[PDB]
């Protein structure tokens, strides 16, 4: 039979049958329980909205992502956005279907063993694997090796990899994503005068980042550009009317990307922890990471981010090697295209964690040679 | 240099190469065939004791274990010239499928037709 | 590699392949047919043999223009 | 060489659902009389979906390189089969390995020039501009006259 | 049919068909096992990388040399670049073809009778014989008298030969060689601030004493030129960038074969070991010996040492000898070609060690007449 892909994420759940294109359904990963009272007696109300159906009556719920920074914080939450995947997105019973979830690197581990445990009991797949978010990513761009930045809307890692020998020493995990993005940007909006503060105008702001923002080239040379002329100021109608005009707010909501200081994080930016995950490999390998730097995760999809992140690295690494940045169009689903891409190798076949297996060493088989 | 020019050109020597691997697949037909045929050791089966026919049916039998011998040990040297082949094979595909490697997959099924049903 | 597993399996081959024949289980022209039975047998045999020492040939060939090639990458 | 097979097996199903609807939608005549002899770019147009531009191409040349300037049920099949990937989708890579084996047959540890100009002698086609730089630039696509496998094998191959 | 004239060295194994003019497949000897865990499925990962091939993935690797000091320290990684020299760089099966070992003087009998009974067990070639390093790079020269200073990279022999009377008793062996001078260079290169430590980088650290070290005329007047001016620091760029500068270490690095108390070896230069080997011969072949010393080996190719050696030695001898310094310039591959030459004499044909002599006596075979 055909494998399920699913790729849980934080922000987009994306699933699909292997060996496709794009994902079947993706939708946001939000559950929300209304928060108001009801007289309409007989409409039919349920207790709570999940999916992309809590996106449009968001009007009267309280959305609250099930998942943090990777990790899973709300089991119960979790186990209904599953539930809701396989059975009203996808239509296929998981009895019948081996899985392929997708977990950040340097994770806790009990949020590895509760996953397959709930796989396993709950909803009783014959089989199922987890598998790196970024050694997928480097499988879509049909590489074989090269550093992969895989800034998703969680977590942003940054995992090298050479001749498909994975460097665990050198993995730099940073907890800086779309979803703080998201806040620093509302937090700037109020400059103007424009206060968003329910979780449903998260969305909003969600959308007028995906929208408008964009990553700026040289980043004072911009701020003098906004302060004096008017060129900048892109206008945005919101849900009701009232349009808004955003000035400077445009560049400087992605710039915390290379300057974590703005949300008041102590790391270095994107542009930084790449050269250092690259310099703690050895020493021969450098001038294959250096050209083989691959783009990923939804956060890298900001107009103008290719060229700012190898003007960054270009000024960091040495004048000799030659910096090179993949940045396919395909980016926001490249993790999943090579999710499929692995679930359809028959070399992979029998790497998944069969059921028994799970029957006779318990959940703490992930952590063993089935990886 | 016109692209028209470039296109006959290939298309004629390509044709001409797909006959002469059609030739060359008749010619070797035909050295097989006679190769059979001067294999065959023909022999006076008439005029001899039954005891005889037992006897050299043998010496047909040792000398046919004797040549699958040789065609196993054959069989075993271009295993492993393909087991070799499967290693270099494995080294150009490694250099290439570092950029070609997941080519392989399944695409274009429903989500670029079913669309306006949600 | 390890030639006397190799070899061991080649004589279980042919001790297998030595279909003796017994003497009065087989009539004269009976006979005669299984020689001839046998002498088709290893004809296509040796077809096989020569297509596959062509396939050898052919194995080669890519060995070279393979290693010529991974020379060309140095 | 493919071309045959592909006209063939047109008779299928998704494609002769296609050549009926494309027929019954957009083929029907009562037109002023300006002869659509050329309607093959009307019914790239009316596809909806253009395939790649090498089927429009053969069969804008190839079609009535006598000049027949007409589309039979034959040529329907051979306009729809353009539309479909009813492609031959070159070839078969086992048959470019037995042709360069072939090649070298003399076994040059790659297919020599002198391959091609026996291979172009054989074929007969004039020597024109096209002619020799082709053949050198695969030998010489390091720029440096050494003729490898892999050029001849990429310089072959995406063709039918 | 043809020989095959193999040559095992230490540091790079020099092959080829007996009767030509230099070896047909050079490649280092060194087996090196993968260090890292590996997460590409189906990349054709393998489990040691042997000859030039670890010397490109070297990035990932944990390269060891089966050879030490000449004595072989790892039967099975030996025989594994056995295997491979016979199959994969020359492509000849080794049971149709005699060979021609080589081994330095004074050596461990067992590793002899080992090196017998693999080429004769597990290869099953038709005849081997093993010649000591130093006749082979006498034969190359053309001559027939003459004391050979063969400084490989494992070790550093001066046998003295008359009218081709070896004489077994001036035979000095001194185990300085190219290996001790690398990790020589390797330990002063901290002196500046680049650090190379990994099995790896001694690669790097090789290649940048073959390229810039050379031997100076006189060390004192070197090293107050080198502290007062700085014509000669020359810049080298390593794998990655970040050019080196390297002052003083050029010269210093192979001062030490005249100077072993720099390592912390005790015994005398191989200016003075030379003289040494010459002292104990009759004072009838000195003469000769005086005229016709040879130089050989990688070791000795570093540009100058041809003249110093001649100054020191001349500082020695008596002032009437004519002392004279034999320096082809095919020096590295001198053994090889002597080799070609024994193998192809046709009054060498009946010396191999046959296979039934072999069945017959055991492995001790070779420390008996036929040496
Ligand atoms: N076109 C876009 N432009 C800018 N940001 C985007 C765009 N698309 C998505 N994003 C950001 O990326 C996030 C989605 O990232 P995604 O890759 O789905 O995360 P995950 O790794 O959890 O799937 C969204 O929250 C949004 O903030
Ligand atoms: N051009 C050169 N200049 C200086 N040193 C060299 C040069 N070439 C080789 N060497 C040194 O000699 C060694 C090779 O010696 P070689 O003669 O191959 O040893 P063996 O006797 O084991 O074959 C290398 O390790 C290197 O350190
Ligand atoms: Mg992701
Ligand atoms: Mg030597």
């Amino acid at each position: 039979t055909t494998a399920l892909v699913c790729d849980n994420g934080s922000g987009l759940v994306k699933a699909g049958f292997a060996g496709d294109d794009a994902p079947r359904a993706v939708f946001p990963s939000i559950v929300g329980r209304p928060r108001h009272q009801g007289v309409m007696v007989g409409m039919g109300q349920k207790d709570s909205y999940v999916g992309d159906e809590a996106q449009s009556k968001r009007g009267i719920l309280t959305l609250k992502y099930p998942i943090e920074h990777g990790i899973i914080t709300n089991w119960d939450d979790m186990e209904k956005i599953w539930h809701h995947t396989f059975y009203n997105e996808l239509r296929v019973a998981p009895e019948e279907h081996p899985t392929l979830l997708t977990e950040a690197p340097l994770n806790p581990k009990a949020n590895r063993e509760k996953m397959t445990q709930i796989m396993f009991e709950t909803f009783n797949v014959p089989a199922m694997y987890v598998a790196i978010q970024a050694v997928l990513s480097l499988y879509a761009s049909g590489r074989t090796t090269g550093i992969v930045l895989d800034s998703g809307d969680g977590v942003t890692h940054n995992v090298p990899i050479y001749e498909g020998y994975a460097l665990p020493h050198a993995i730099m995990r940073l907890d800086l994503a779309g979803r703080d993005l998201t806040d620093y940007l509302m937090k700037i909006l109020t400059e103007r005068g424009y206060s968003f503060v329910t979780t449903a105008e998260r969305e909003i702001v969600r959308d007028i980042k995906e929208k408008l923002c964009y990553v700026a080239l040289d980043f004072e040379n911009e701020m003098a550009t906004a302060a004096s002329s008017s060129s900048l100021e892109k206008s945005y109608e919101l849900p009701d009317g009232q349009v808004i005009t955003i000035g400077n707010e445009r560049f400087r909501c992605p710039e915390t990307l290379f300057q974590p200081s703005f949300i008041g994080m102590e790391s270095a930016g994107i542009h930084e922890t790449t050269y250092n995950s690259i310099m703690k490999c050895d020493i021969d390998i450098r001038k294959d990471l250096y050209a083989n730097n691959v783009l990923s995760g939804g956060t890298t999809m900001y107009p103008g981010i290719a060229d700012r992140m190898q003007k960054e690295i270009t000024a960091l690494a040495p004048s000799t090697m030659k910096i090179k940045i993949i940045a396919p169009p395909e980016r926001k689903y490249s993790v999943w295209i090579g999710g499929s891409i692995l679930a359809s190798l028959s070399t992979f076949q029998q790497m998944w964690i069969s059921k028994q297996e799970y029957d006779e060493a318990g959940p703490s088989i992930v952590h063993r040679k089935c990886f | 240099i016109s692209a028209s020019r470039k296109l006959q050109l290939k298309t004629l020597m390509l044709q001409i190469a797909k006959q002469e691997m059609e030739r060359e697949a008749e010619e070797r037909r035909g050295e097989k065939g006679r190769v059979l045929r001067t294999r065959c050791q023909p022999l006076e089966l008439d005029g001899l004791g039954f005891e005889e026919l037992q006897d050299l049916c043998r010496q047909l039998h040792a000398r046919v274990d004797k040549v699958d011998e040789e065609r196993y040990d054959v069989e075993a040297k271009v295993t492993k010239n393909i087991t070799e082949i499967a290693d270099l094979t494995q080294k150009i595909y490694d250099l290439r499928g570092k950029f070609k490697r997941p080519t392989l997959r399944r695409v274009r099924i429903s989500a670029d037709a079913m669309m306006q049903a949600l | 590699g390890k030639r006397q597993t190799e070899r061991e399996k080649k004589k279980k081959i042919l001790a297998e392949r030595r279909k003796a024949l017994a003497i009065d289980h087989l009539n004269e022209d009976q006979l005669r047919e299984k020689a001839k039975e046998l002498w088709q047998s290893i004809h296509n045999l040796e077809a096989e043999k020569f297509d596959l020492q062509e396939k050898f040939k052919q194995q080669k060939y890519e060995i070279n223009v393979l290693r010529n090639r991974i020379n060309d990458n140095q | 060489d493919d071309i045959y097979k592909a006209a063939v097996e047109q008779l299928t199903e998704e494609q002769k659902n296609e050549f009926k609807a494309a027929f019954d939608i957009f083929v029907l005549g009562a037109e002023d009389g300006c002869i659509s002899t050329k309607e093959l770019g009307k019914v790239m147009r009316m596809l909806g979906q253009n395939p790649t531009p090498e089927e429009l191409q053969e069969m804008i040349d190839e079609v009535d390189e006598d000049g027949s300037g007409t589309v039979d049920f034959d040529e329907f099949l051979v306009m729809m089969v353009r539309c479909m990937k009813d492609d031959s989708k070159g070839k078969s890579e086992e048959e470019l390995s037995d042709l360069f084996r072939m090649f070298d047959k003399n076994a040059d540890g790659y297919i020599d020039l002198d391959e091609l100009k026996m291979m172009l002698q054989a074929t007969g086609e004039t020597i024109t501009e096209d002619d020799i730089e082709e053949l050198m630039k695969d030998g010489d696509k390091n720029n440096d006259g050494r003729i490898d496998y892999d050029e001849f094998l990429e310089f072959m191959k995406g063709v039918e």
